[PDB]
RNA sequence: CAGAACACCUAAUUUCGAAUCCAGCAUGAGAAGC
RNA sequence: GUUAAAACUCUUCUCAUGCUGGAUUCGAAAUUAGGUGCG
């Protein structure tokens, strides 16, 4: 019940239509490209028809660069990610169009099509379930950048794990292992595959660099690993997308690994924010490591110091990334100092795939390897037949698995009232991995955050609505934050509770009274340990608490 | 006869549109959301009714011209049978030659229905009295419907055209007072063999 | 010919309406009365019994499901009512087959 | 599917009715070691193997019978599905683990609970789903869970319906739904007075009766469904005819119109008032006459009743 | 039977601002402006315009010592008998004039820009609040097609009257921080309600 | 078999005193009504999870119920969404009309239509605090006399 | 294994999301074969 | 072992036609692009 449009080597259009009859459900609608095929795109997606949700895995290109290409022709009712693939794609959505109109391309989308993709834009972060279309939906961290994740389709005929792009060990930002199924995976969706060095090469160019990152993941990867090593010269972010994207996982820290939730960079980071502050540091002659991201070295701001850094015999070149054909950082990397690291890989190799299949609680029906080069996705192929796991990959390209729901109670008593066979009964909906009804004699035969009690919640916030620091808009937007999940209602209560140190403001309503500061700022930490109290209870416990205060949401 | 006349009329939007529900369960689960719901399918569309006001639009039309055209609109009243329009829409006797559709959003509901907040300024004091979020369409969306004609006479599409370019002028639906539902139609026809399916 | 017998019930399907005659001048609600009507998407079902079937019996069916799709059924067919779509899956019979 | 063993697609039986049986070791036909092992039958590809086991291959999913398991067993080289096991257990074991392509679920059966159980607790421990066995669909119409003793658990009471396709779970919501309906059913079906004694009216003669409903019969105001109604309530007694119409006569202080059906002519405001108020004094004075009366005044103008 | 035609024309003189009322287009702006300008979906700028035009008449009428209804208390029922109730609408029946939206001549990107406003204390000078806004530039064009159904003789002054209020006090919103001041050009004309007939 | 319901509002069809009654026939024989369900129904519901008001005359309610009819705080809309709320438990009755008359500090406003006539402020509060205390004695009464008093305003 | 371009500091918050009318009529109740 | 037995009140004909959820209510009410620096 799943086709694969476009999923071989993902450029010109690549998507997961998972059609499971009441609701045609889209994963990884991205664009790859290679650097006319605009078209052959434009037949793929009037190809791929009225799709009720386009689930997003992650913020890159290649999973999330036809969303608002679905807007466009109209194909997409929701669209869903993480808040943090939310904003990442505000700027990938951005960067990509305002690239349509310099290099001239006849543009895909219009911006105004980026906004109308987030007027329909939903968001819930990891190990939230939703209900849509008879069809449970459930986000799992699979490390590769941050707010990416793989998802978990629980259809009636079947349960679809689309795993997306997987990290490694050589992730810093995140968590290592990736976040699975706590249930049985019928079908998993894998897409196969395709760090003292630049330390110790950055003593011997400063002492005696250039390096071209990638503004998701690598550039702030680059950066953490210059964080933990303090060695003596400075570090500058000489890219404006890259600086943005630095900020927002300074504000999305609460989705990064749990060590990094408690600043992150610990400073020492002078990042250049306009282009007078770029020529100055390209023609800086001071020993300085530039960190920065353009890419391959095609377009951007890296090529400001190019030239300075290109002739200059005492410096070198990091390639912590891929570069890919016919790219001037190709052309910089063969030939045609320059090291390249390999170890900066957000992709994880075949091994870590193999971990990935072997820790699922149940082993798989079938395992759809879909993206990758051919050869590593044959050899990887190979390996899954090792392990007796089916496979189909889309160039060769089947059971029926029913999730039945049994009633395992008496029927005989029976009667009508409103010609209906009706009959009132008390049992356990027990749920197995075929929805089971049974009767109470089976039960018998079975049987960070701070805390407050909940009368101590219910005066604190009674006394802070009062006092105008909690409001009814306050509440419902806590509520929206705390329906998406609780690390975003988390991170919506700490950047309200937040004091700007330029300013002295805390985005918090100021209390209405004769409070003196000690008194207003007492209040508003007394705020912030109610509401984190708040998050840490239950969904429904905090709706019938918050309903009081705000009669609405 | 062995000639059907079919009109096919896309519509597009180009104020706000609103038409209210009136399926009494879904707007009673609505009003706990929106004080005016849209008429909506259960297939998630928008659905406008379109014969009342193409009649409505030729009745005062060839009621001004001075045509001997019944009001159907008043309290109970009964279609004479011998107007141009009980011709056309229907009468008492017989039913009309003209099979108007409703008009059913080529668009589901979360892509062309926006939920807005209306308010009431007080005339001093300029502060919001009263209060209303109500569900209204978008510009832009298009609708599509099939006006069949079974018995076609040389003044029917002229007077389906003039009833479209008048529905043009006033709004098609909801409240035409202050705003809504003004649109735009193109029309085409086609009169087709009633024996085309038999083959 | 079969009744169509609908698949859902009536709490499911069946959702009544307010319907409405409005004065031509003065644009007000004049006349207003309520009716039941079915939903959209809802599914029936008929089962059509040709005995002694000729050759052409299925075509003249089919292209008189088509009139049904392009004019409708039941009532209120002028005002929009009734537009419905027609799937058939025919199956060539022997009489005997309950005589096992 | 298998039901305990009946395989339909048809419906082979492996060791009822309407059947192609197989039987095992260790209808309208049997079919046994005529075909050997290594050798292909159809009817659904179906091979036997050795065992010291039927391989059905189907349009969707390769079922595989095992039988009795005592020795190096024989096992096919291709694609299985479900893998039906006996369970009477280090054999069985590798007997799966040695089989390409491990199967989606296996089938434990032909025992008593503890080995089984066991048995299934060391399959889960190897990662492939067991199933311990011991028709309207159903449908949760329902909506919070638990984890009480590693089950997934919901405290629930309901109501089950049953219908002629399927069965649905419904709460309290569904009940007091059609606990409403069904009231306001029974509340409508009597008024307080109906059929019972005869119960402060205008006096007109009879000949005037007859002018006036001919006339409010010629324009459209007393028509034959007000002449059919008007008859319905006098038969359940004079109080109800009364409230029936003082229910048409009444005019509504918001809109200004009553029930009647407006007369067709050139009447203006005052002359239609005149004539609303005109028959409603002339059934107020037919309510006063005898039913036998009154049918004969009716019968005149509506045949039926 | 006639028809009234009264073709306006709106030239901004002062910058304008009308709030966005779409509560999916408010929530996927209030990331970027605190204040989101009423806009279409095909991206042409949207002002309500009866209920400015009634509420200036019926501030003007009340104003001269007429039996006119204030329709703008809370709950208010219109009393069907004034001259208000006649042009724009009573409970019973609907009003004569029928009046569109103030639909732009132009699109978003040519007619609105992205202001920041503050707010400062009075005794620091200090800017303590910052907010940014959508407003729509002076020299943008409206136009609407007001439609009278059942003309009398009076209607078209009483529509000139109202629209000289409206550029008195102004349209939209931020009317007392000076937002709004705006001018009217009317061609009035009335058309036959049979003229579409062919 | 022992009936646990008053025979009220007791309807005259000729020789045949009735009532419409609709119930459940217990066998325990009683012959109990809905509210005794309710009572069951929560009880396991708080069980099984376990495991795992003002006075007023009948003749003062039906004269101010009439008298807000006439000044339209008490209408139509007002009767029917007080009986759908009445139908679903007393509780729920009890926090729609508490949600009705509720002043609203910011705004100042009650959910209550407004009085048609004139009439000073302070006897509008009065005519809004008597349809609170009249719905909130007509919550007291059972279902077949609180729509016996709302059948006549709202049929 | 992918987008990329003189200086700051700020770009937050709150309140409303309700009320009312209407839910009626009219016509047809028979033929014919076996 | 019943003035028994044998024989189907069967066929033909769409609850259809006439009626627009319409009318009444402005997203506006609060807040200076301020500070910083020598033509
Ligand atoms: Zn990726
Ligand atoms: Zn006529
Ligand atoms: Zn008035």
């Amino acid at each position: 019940m799943i086709k694969f449009i476009g999923g071989a080597s993902k450029v010109t259009g690549s998507a997961f239509l998972l059609e499971t009859g009441n609701a045609k459900i889209l994963i990884d609608c991205g664009i790859e490209q290679e650097k006319d095929n605009n078209e052959i795109i434009e037949k793929k997606i009037n190809e791929i028809g009225k799709a009720d949700i386009c689930i997003l895995t992650h913020a890159h290109l290649a999973a999330s660069g036809l969303v608002p290409l679905l807007v466009k022709k109209r194909k997409v009712n929701k669209i869903i990610s993480t808040p943090a693939t939310k904003e990442l794609c505000r700027l990938l959505f951005n960067d990509f169009q305002r690239i349509q109109e310099e290099n001239n391309d006849i543009p895909l989308y219009s911006y105004d099509d980026i906004e109308s993709s987030f007027e329909i834009w939903d968001e819930i972060d990891d190990r939230n379930t939703i209900e849509l279309f008879d069809t449970k939906i459930t986000f799992y961290n699979n490390s590769h950048i941050i707010g990416s994740v793989s998802v978990f389709i629980e259809t009636h005929n079947g349960n679809y794990l689309f795993s997306g792009d997987i990290g490694s060990k050589l992730q810093q930002l995140m968590d290592y292992p990736p976040d699975m199924p706590d249930g049985n995976v019928d079908y998993l969706i894998l897409e196969s595959t395709y760090r003292d060095r630049l330390l110790e090469i950055a003593k011997t160019t400063c002492e005696n660099v250039l390096i071209p990152s990638f503004a998701i993941g690598r550039l702030q990867e680059v950066l953490y690993t210059f964080s933990n090593y303090n060695f003596n010269f400075p570090v500058y972010i000489d890219s404006p997308m890259g600086s943005k994207v630095t900020n927002l996982i300074k504000e999305y820290n609460i989705y990064l690994k749990k060590k990094l939730r408690r600043d992150l960079f610990n400073n020492k980071y002078i990042a250049i924010n306009t282009s007078n502050q770029s020529k100055e540091l390209s023609n800086s002659k001071e020993p300085a490591v530039i960190i920065s991201a353009s890419g391959m070295l095609e377009g951007g701001r890296i090529l400001n110091h190019l030239e300075q850094i290109k002739n200059d015999e005492n410096s070198t070149l990091i390639f912590v990334g891929y570069q890919a054909q016919n790219t001037r950082g190709r052309k910089i990397l063969d030939g045609e100092r320059i090291e390249k690291l390999n170890s900066f890989s957000a992709h994880a190799d075949q091994d870590e795939l193999i971990d990935y299949i072997e820790r699922l609680k149940y082993t798989p029906y079938k395992v759809f390897l879909v993206h990758g080069e051919k050869e590593q996705r044959e050899i990887l192929a190979k390996r899954i037949i090792s392990k007796k796991i089916r496979v189909e990959l889309p160039e060769n390209y089947e059971i029926l698995i029913e999730k039945k729901v049994v009633l395992n109670i008496n029927t005989d008593n029976m009667c009508n009232f409103a010609s209906y066979r009706l009959m009132p009964f008390s049992g356990f909906i027990v749920e197995k991995d075929r929805i089971e009804i049974n009767d109470k004699n089976w039960f018998d035969m079975i049987w960070a955050l701070p805390d407050m009690s909940h009368d101590k919640i219910i005066e604190n916030i009674e006394y802070l609505f009062n006092i105008k620091i909690l409001s009814k808009n306050r509440i419902k937007e806590f509520w929206e934050e705390f329906c998406k999940g609780q690390k975003a209602a988390i991170k919506y209560i700490t950047q309200v509770h937040r004091k700007n140190p330029n300013t002295g403001r805390r985005n918090w309503n100021p209390p209405e009274g004769d409070f003196t500061d000690n008194e207003i700022e007492k209040l508003y930490e007394t705020a912030y340990n109610t509401l984190l109290s708040l998050i840490k209870y239950d969904k429904n416990k905090v709706y019938n608490i918050l309903i009081n205060f705000n009669p609405k949401l | 006869a062995k000639t059907m006349k079919k009109i096919y009329v896309t519509m597009k939007t180009l104020s706000p549109l609103y038409t209210g529900e009136v399926r009494r369960e879904d707007k009673e689960a609505a009003q706990k959301r929106v004080n005016f719901p849209v008429r909506k399918t259960a297939t998630n569309k928008v659905l406008i009714p379109f014969k009342g006001a193409l009649r409505s639009a030729l009745e005062i039309m060839l009621k001004a011209k001075g045509e001997n055209v019944c009001d159907t609109g008043e309290s109970r009243a009964r279609p004479c049978g011998r107007c141009v329009t009980c011709s056309l829409f229907g009468s008492m006797g017989r039913a009309g030659r003209a099979s108007v559709d409703f008009l059913i959003s080529n668009d589901t509901k979360e892509q062309i229905v926006r939920e807005s907040t209306h308010l009431r300024i007080e005339r001093q004091t300029k502060s919001a009295s009263d209060t209303f979020k109500g569900e209204e369409v978008i510009e832009g969306a298009t609708f599509t419907a099939t006006i069949t004609i079974s018995n076609p006479q040389e003044k029917d599409l002229s007077l389906i055209q003039s009833a479209l370019k008048f529905i043009e002028e006033n709004g098609i639906g909801g409240w035409l007072n202050k705003g809504y539902g003004r649109v735009s139609f193109e029309v085409k026809s086609e009169d087709v063999a009633t024996d085309r399916f038999l083959k």
